[PDB]
This record gives structure tokens, C-alpha cells and sequence, in this order.
């Protein structure tokens, strides 16, 4: 998961 | 510049983020977007022309931030869908199970369901908690942009999930998309603002  | 759901917008000339809504706080207009897409007076710009700066955000713990907008940016009630619209209408949560789209600069307007409420996502930064997901596909620069329903009621802004490395999670199948929303009622309540709605 990451930010988009 | 006319602000619409779902469109570009750099910040500081540097990285580029979606909008997510057009807002008002009493006489002053802004957006609502993503919290990791700037810092706090950070500079907006549309096309070229600087539109605003950030005036508050949250991140990680939360994921949102509005940018208060000059005088001269057109607010609408709308939400890009390709050429067209999505006319804002209100701020209804929608339950799980429902079907939502999501608008942004990379992967256009994207629909899907909404899977599962109160996520945590692990960023690098740190958690991101409460956020909704659904499984509508989005990329690397959707973030801050429009989730909606096609009946009008904003849901939230784009905050992450398992891009894969074309930086997209467009190429696998719904079942295996975690696309990460924050609410939008807490970003409206904790600012004071009030969505613009059409």
C-alpha cells in the first residue's frame, strides 16, 4: 500500500 | 481556472494530485484533497496558473487537507467523467456493497464497490486509519481525487493502494484491488466547510  | 472533480493539479511545481471536491468556508473558496499531496501553504497550481495554497491537512493518522482558492477560481458542482459530468448532489455515506466511481488524472473515472469500512493502510510514513475501500482501479497521481456514486453523493478523496509496478492497479481483477478512500464527513466537519452541490 502506499500514497498516489 | 474551473475547478471540477477529478482533474490535475501540481503542487509546488513538482508533484501532481486530483481534486476532489469544490467547497466553501463562508467567502472563501477551496478543494478537497488528499493530505499527503502537500504541506500546509504549499503552492496549487491549474494548468500552469497558481489557483490557491494549502491551508490545512492531515498525514498519516488521516489522509486530507483542503486549499483555500483566490477569487478568481470558478467553483462547480461536478465530478470529470471523461468529456462529461457528475453533477454533486450531496454527501450520503454509502454502505458497503455499493457501487462507486472515483475520478482522477491518470486512470480517468473508474467505478467499482465499495468492499470493506475502517481500513488501516501502512504507509511508509506511518498508518493511515479509517479509510474505506473499494475496488475501482486507479495509478500513481489519482490521488486527492473524487470518489462518488453515479447518483451524486460524494463519498470521499483518493488515498492509496497496491499500485503495481505499471503504477496502476488496472491490471488486476477487482478481486484483488485494495483502492483506498478517506471519508469525506470528517474532512467537512473537522474544516467547517460546505461541499458545493449542483
Amino acid at each position: 500500500a502506499a500514497p498516489l | 481556472a474551473n475547478i471540477v472533480g477529478g482533474i490535475e493539479y501540481s503542487i509546488n511545481n513538482a508533484s501532481l494530485c486530483s481534486v476532489g471536491f469544490s467547497v466553501t468556508r463562508g467567502a472563501t473558496k477551496g478543494f478537497v484533497t488528499a493530505g499527503h499531496c502537500g504541506t500546509v501553504n504549499a503552492t496549487a497550481r491549474i494548468g500552469g496558473a497558481v489557483v490557491g495554497t494549502f491551508a490545512a491537512r492531515v498525514f498519516p493518522g488521516n489522509d486530507r487537507a483542503w486549499v483555500s482558492l483566490t477569487s478568481a477560481q470558478t467553483l462547480l458542482p461536478r465530478v470529470a467523467n471523461g468529456s462529461s459530468f457528475v453533477t454533486v448532489r450531496g454527501s450520503t455515506e454509502a454502505a458497503v456493497g455499493a457501487a462507486v466511481c472515483r475520478s482522477g488524472r491518470t486512470t480517468g473515472y473508474q467505478c467499482g464497490t465499495i468492499t470493506a469500512k475502517n481500513v488501516t493502510a501502512n504507509y511508509a510514513e506511518g498508518a493511515v486509519r479509517g479509510l474505506t475501500q473499494g475496488n475501482a482501479c486507479m495509478g500513481r497521481g489519482d490521488s486527492g481525487g473524487s470518489w462518488i456514486t453515479s447518483a451524486g453523493q460524494a463519498q470521499g478523496v483518493m488515498s492509496g493502494g497496491n499500485v503495481q509496478s505499471n503504477g496502476n492497479n488496472c491490471g488486476i481483477p477487482a478481486s484483488q484491488r485494495s483502492s483506498l478512500f478517506e471519508r469525506l464527513q470528517p474532512i467537512l466537519s473537522q474544516y467547517g466547510l460546505s461541499l458545493v452541490t449542483g
